[PDB]
């Protein structure tokens, strides 16, 4: 299949949110922007098919100048027979730029060398905006107090994605993602934060790293296995379930806005020896559609 | 009632101890062991055979010619007693920190004087003070202590009471690192565990297996006789600190005692299935406890089924907000020993056990019950939303509203009001209830902060002192008459404190009770004598435990409370040890999560380089605590509050367009500097003062927080 | 299909703008800037709360408002059209604040003569100083072709208000005035003509 890179560019500061409307983070999942992407595409009046069957992308990940950052894999590092606290600074460590990747994969790299590793992100900063809510003020009543959490991303960073699939697919995502530029990602986009642009290309550099094969598999996209391949990569595996749970963002949904069901996947980064293909999961309940949740699964061989 | 025979005689065989040193109770001129044998025989219920025998021999000589049958406890008592250990009369117990780091900031000469701190001075135990402490012992003896498992837990609280601070070995030349209490519970530890092991291997003479041609002795030293088991809670302090409401603010001090008690509950279930005292705790700290047991197959069973047990009841109660993980390795009593220096081996092994399956947290079936939900919550929680259990009015959880329910001992009884494993529930209760709780219920473990097992834990809460302020928990910090109504929030970490329990102590002194001694010693800092470095401020601590901190209070308080727990630690550890500090200032109804996380990110970055760092309010604001306390705060701010509260306004002009200038770079701004304090008619001197100040980079920014400290300390 | 009319322009301040923050330094009342350049800029949220709030008063909740600001009301659930990002301080205004060495933004003294003792009360204010201009970027959502041009009417009813209006701040005491200048109106997504389009 087709992969292609896509980096986006924030102009403003950007909500995404775990739990709170409070909580910042720097990344999403690729559920929220599966999500979006479904979203554009029935703005856009355009069918479904492609995205449900083929699109494979993976989560977004930090980028800055010269350096490409994937996820810290989940393997046993063998640390420094000296010190405990070599594993504490490599837990600490969240992301690997791409060319120090194998070398990571391989040990290699020293708890200092794990800490500087950390701090050589450049990956904007978070804060929290307070804002309020007037509205109650006019019919006899007080100001409300809101915070919002944002994230401005540093000058020539962003983040970025690898995205699989057709060229009809690819095609459809370009247009969507050009729709999306606009549309904005995150969880105050109707109230200025989100709004980015995206850059769609094909890298030489990360067709080659994904073309690498290794005895190894990482996940590169929140994802969850069926129960047949679920009896099987569970063996000799090591994870990170992530609780995604959210609220219906539609009109036709309902009445009123109720939660999704709440759904469990493996975190990016993690490692299975052997490797399973996801299912976009129905987290919808009673719904006058089908909420649809990502977890199919995007695998970046190494060499443990 | 054998087993329990030898764990009273392993925990008593040094009792002598303190009576040979007294020499001035019928000394009895022998050897300790037999002085012990006869302060036994003093009491009838203590005068059980097995205990005397324990006492009365466990040393090579006595045992050759001890006389007794065989299978007796006394033969375990000794092997135990070496196994553990591997003559002035007053003999100061020394601090564990001069072994502690000795390879590179040497040994130091730190000595205990008879909570407490180590003098630094040579200091002799005068015999009468031992002879006090043995008319107490006597006392106590008499008719409070009696026989049996409750007696003998509570007989383990009344030993760690006493002989906490009475060395373990009398030897001036031998290092007084161990006290007698420590010892004393290592050696009952060690003592239960080979019991059980010889039990299981059905060993008919106890001294033709072990002591009977001496070969046998260093045979069983080699042999794999123990289990190292490491427990882990995951999610403390994700469950602690994410939650949002006007309600976390009071519920975060119960959120976290609750976890901690749930966490001596599980200790205690295991304990109780294993059927061992608490001598066997080694720790237990921030959701960590590591225990020594027997490795018998019946024990690996039990170890099985508890962490069978403990999953599901986690699984089936919390769902992934919380779990526990649980990982063992055989040692062999050499490594106890550290004979081949395999001890820091054997614990860097479980603790990469206990990764390992932290990784692999959940099975197959727990992963598909996960993903399939019948139906939707619809309605959640207003602080730690979870839609899958039923939401009561209010939108409070169960949990939720018990822990709002508990907000003065802790009774683990079939009613009560947080739900705890096997099929429990905490509540708070009254002495005189609690007592009522255990009479109405048979098996009802009772816990009495700082039948009741005594539980270690700071608690120090300013709001609940005063009853103006117990209905608003911080709120009542956060209003004051003068100064900026905000909030102080505090981050602190031991640093390398894994690797000063690894390499901070010399491969020639470890061993197993050094390293009980030691983190003993660093939770009976963080959780008693925190609370008394606390006292008179307006601070609440929700966690402690050294690997993890939190005092929540004003921020003027809690930076003057940070700075004296630096010098306190300071004297504690006698160096060797260095804590870095995150501090945060946050209005009231700001997210307790985004304090929580915004302080940790503080904290890291003032973990980076050298950790003897205090990274205060901003990001820039990275500091030592030798310049924040003398530089920052004692040499500029002092004088700049006294030049300006002379002044009728106070100020709160002038430093903010001091601040303005300092911001800028500009040559001209440093010009404008000058006659801006040339206007402001300071002294002088001060004036001279502050322009070398800001001349001066790395200076500039210490007046620059200062003044902003300075601004914040009068805000009407 | 779709369509996103895509509007880029220039707020002005004719006097000093205040949009503080509850939560660089101590500043007494200090207002919103940029976490990361640390320049001033008007959050997207104050726009679309002064604009909802002026088409309020104007048309007076009200259909046009829901739909042009979004609702979430139990059978009212519709997306807001109007996008309305932050505005960041300009590049040409941070060039002639350079020159002049001037500050990007002010401190305004005031006070309070209480009514009971006569007595002053001094207080400070920071206002972003009244030469600087915001870049704003403003998308509104063709989900309506039909109702699209009564949007646009209501738009530039809410734009004329404001600029005879405050944006955040105390404006009933100066503060805050501003003006708009569309640079551009186009339609970056789809193909709905807004040439006739047009705000002001």
């Amino acid at each position: 299949l087709v992969v292609k890179l896509v980096k986006l560019t924030f102009k403003s500061p950007v909500h995404f949110g775990m739990k709170r409307l409070s909580d910042s983070n720097h990344t999403i999942a690729a559920d929220t922007l599966f999500s979006a992407l479904i979203i554009e595409a029935l703005q856009q009046q355009l069918e479904l098919s492609h995205l449900l069957n083929n699109l494979v992308i993976t989560d977004l990940f930090p980028y800055n100048k010269t350096s490409y950052f994937l996820p810290k894999p989940l393997i046993r590092i063998e640390g420094k027979k000296g010190d405990e606290s070599g594993y504490k600074a490599f837990k600490k460590l969240t992301y690997i730029p791409v060319e120090n990747y194998s070398e990571y994969l391989r040990g290699e790299i020293d708890s200092l060398e794990a800490s500087k590793i950390a701090e050589s992100l450049n990956l904007g900063k978070a804060s929290l905006s307070t804002k309020v809510s007037l509205q109650a003020v006019d019919h006899n009543g007080e100001s409300e107090p809101y915070s919002v959490g944002n994230f401005t991303f540093y000058p020539e960073s962003g983040l970025y994605f690898l995205a699989k699939g057709n060229a009809d697919t690819i095609g459809q995502l370009e247009i969507l993602m050009h729709a999306l530029q606009y549309s904005g990602i995150g969880g105050k986009r109707s109230a200025g934060y989100g709004q980015f642009r995206c850059t769609i290309e094909d890298s030489g550099k990360f067709d080659s790293l994904l073309s690498q094969t290794g005895n190894i598999a990482i996940l590169l996209s929140s994802a969850m296995a069926s129960d047949e391949e679920l009896v099987d990569c569970l063996e000799d595996a090591r994870y990170l379930l992530k609780k995604r749970t959210g609220f219906v963002q539609s009109k036709t949904y309902a009445d009123q806005l109720v939660k999704k069901k709440d759904f469990y996947a493996f975190s990016a980064g993690s490692t299975f020896y052997q490797k399973f293909n996801g299912k976009i999961f129905d987290v919808s309940d009673n719904g006058r559609h089908s909420v649809y949740r990502y977890a199919k699964a995007f695998w970046l061989e190494g060499k443990i | 009632n054998k087993k329990l025979e030898l764990m009273y005689g392993s925990l008593l065989h040094d009792i002598g101890k303190i009576v040979y040193r007294s020499n001035s109770v019928d000394f009895a001129k022998g050897t300790h062991s037999k002085i012990g044998s006869q302060f036994l025989n003093k009491f009838k219920p203590f005068q059980l055979s097995g205990i005397v025998d324990s006492v009365s021999y466990h040393h090579y000589k006595e045992l050759a010619s001890s006389s007794l049958l065989d299978d007796s406890v006394a033969y375990i008592t000794y092997i135990a007693d070496n196994i553990a250990s591997g003559f002035d009369k007053r003999a100061p117990l020394a601090s564990i920190f001069n072994v502690v780091n000795s390879e590179t900031k040497g040994l130091a000469n730190y000595t205990y004087s008879f909570y407490r701190y180590p003098t630094d001075a040579k200091k002799e135990y005068t015999s009468s003070q031992y002879a006090a402490l043995v008319n107490k012992m006597t006392d106590d003896l008499s008719n409070k202590l009696k026989v049996g498992p409750d007696s003998f837990s509570s007989l383990l609280q009344w030993t760690e009471s006493l002989w906490s601070y009475i060395p373990s070995s009398t030897d001036t030349n031998q290092v007084m690192d161990v006290s007698l209490y420590d010892h004393s519970k290592i050696t009952c530890a060690i003592a239960s565990c080979i019991y059980d092991y010889l039990t299981e291997m059905n060993c008919v003479n106890y001294r033709k297996e072990l002591f009977s041609p001496y070969e046998k002795t260093k045979q069983f030293y080699q042999e794999d006789v123990f289990l190292l088991v490491s427990l882990d809670m995951s999610g403390i302090q994700d469950f602690i600190y994410n939650i949002s409401g006007s309600k976390a603010l009071k519920s975060l001090r119960s959120r976290s005692f609750y976890l901690e008690t749930m966490l001596e509950s599980l200790v205690d279930d295991l304990l109780s299935d294993l059927e061992l005292s608490r001598a066997n705790l080694l720790y237990t700290g921030g959701g960590h406890a590591y225990l020594l047991l027997p490795n018998t197959e019946r024990a690996r069973d039990v170890l099985a089924s508890f962490e069978g047990e403990m999953k599901e009841w986690f699984i089936k109660i919390f769902k992934t907000d919380l779990s526990v993980a649980i990982a063992y390795k055989a040692c062999t009593g050499e490594d106890l020993m550290n004979s081949n220096g395999t001890y820091s081996d054997l614990w860097q092994t479980v603790s990469r056990k206990l990764s390992d399956k932290k990784a692999h947290k959940y099975s197959l079936n727990e992963i598909k019950l996960f993903n399939s939900t019948i139906h939707a919550g619809t309605q959640e929680c207003k602080e730690c939303l979870r839609s899958d259990i039923d939401i009561s009015e209010d939108s409070l959880c169960k949990i939720c509203e018990g822990i709002i329910a508990i907000s003065s001992f802790f009774v683990v009884s079939p009613e009560g009001k947080v739900p705890l494993p096997r099929n429990r529930y905490l509540s708070v209760e009254n002495q005189d209830g609690a007592e009522r709780k255990i009479k109405m219920n048979k098996e009802t473990r009772i816990y009495s902060k700082n039948l009741v097992t005594n539980l270690w834990m700071c608690d120090y809460d300013f709001s609940t002192l005063n009853p103006e302020t117990k209905k608003q928990g911080i709120a009542s910090y956060v209003n004051r008459e003068v100064g900026i109504p905000r909030l102080g929030v505090l981050r602190a970490d031991i640093d390398n404190l894994g690797t000063t329990f690894i390499k901070g102590i010399p491969e020639q002194y470890r061993s197993i009770s050094r390293t009980a001694t030691l983190s003993r010693q660093l939770s009976m800092f963080f959780k008693f004598e925190l609370s008394n470095i606390l006292k008179g401020a307006r601070i609440s601590v929700i966690y402690s435990g050294g690997d993890d901190l939190f005092l929540i209070g004003a921020w003027d308080d809690v930076i003057s409370k940070a700075l004296v727990l630096r010098k306190a630690f300071t004297r504690f550890s006698a160096g060797k040890l260095t804590f870095s500090a995150g501090i945060g200032m946050y209005p009231v109804k700001y997210p307790i999560s985004k304090m929580a996380s915004e302080t940790g990110v503080l904290e890291d970055l003032a973990k980076r380089g050298e950790k003897n760092q205090v990274a205060l309010w901003n990001d820039s604001k990275v500091f030592g605590w030798s310049q924040l306390e003398e530089q920052i705060l004692k040499e500029k701010m002092i004088p700049l509050q006294e030049a300006l509260t002379n002044s009728q306004e106070h100020g709160k002009s002038f430093l903010y367009k001091m601040l303005e200038l300092l911001r800028n770079e500009d040559q001209i701004n440093i010009a404008r500097l000058a006659y801006l304090l040339a206007r402001s008619s300071l002294s002088e001197e001060l004036t001279q003062s502050i322009f070398a100040w800001s001349q001066n980079k790395q200076q500039k920014v210490e007046l620059i927080t200062a003044i902003e400290y300075l601004v914040y300390q009068i805000r009407e | 299909m779709y369509s996103k009319i895509r509007i880029v322009g220039k707020i002005d301040v004719l006097t000093g703008l205040h949009i503080g923050g509850g939560g660089i330094g101590a500043i007494a009342s200090p207002v919103v800037r940029d976490p990361y350049s640390r320049l001033p800029i008007i959050p997207g949220s104050s726009i679309k709360g002064k604009m909802r709030s002026l088409l309020a008063k104007h048309i007076g909740d009200a259909p046009e408002i829901l739909r042009l600001f979004g609702s979430s009301q139990k059978g009212a659930i519709q997306s807001s059209r109007l996008q309305i990002s932050d505005a960041f301080f300009s590049k040409a205004s941070q060039e002639e604040f350079d020159k002049k060495d001037l500050a990007y933004t002010e401190t305004k003294f005031e006070n309070t003569i209480s009514r009971l003792t006569a007595v002053a009360n001094p207080r400070q204010i920071e206002r972003v100083t009244r030469g600087a201009s915001f870049d704003f970027h403003i998308i509104y959502n063709v989900e309506n072709i039909n109702e699209v041009m009564a949007d646009f009417e209501n738009i530039k009813t809410a734009i004329h208000l404001l600029e005879n209006d405050y944006l955040g701040g105390g404006g009933t005491r100066g503060n805050g005035r501003i003006r708009f200048v569309i640079d551009s109106i186009d339609t970056v997504v789809g193909d709905f003509d807004s040439s006739n389009l047009s705000i002001k």
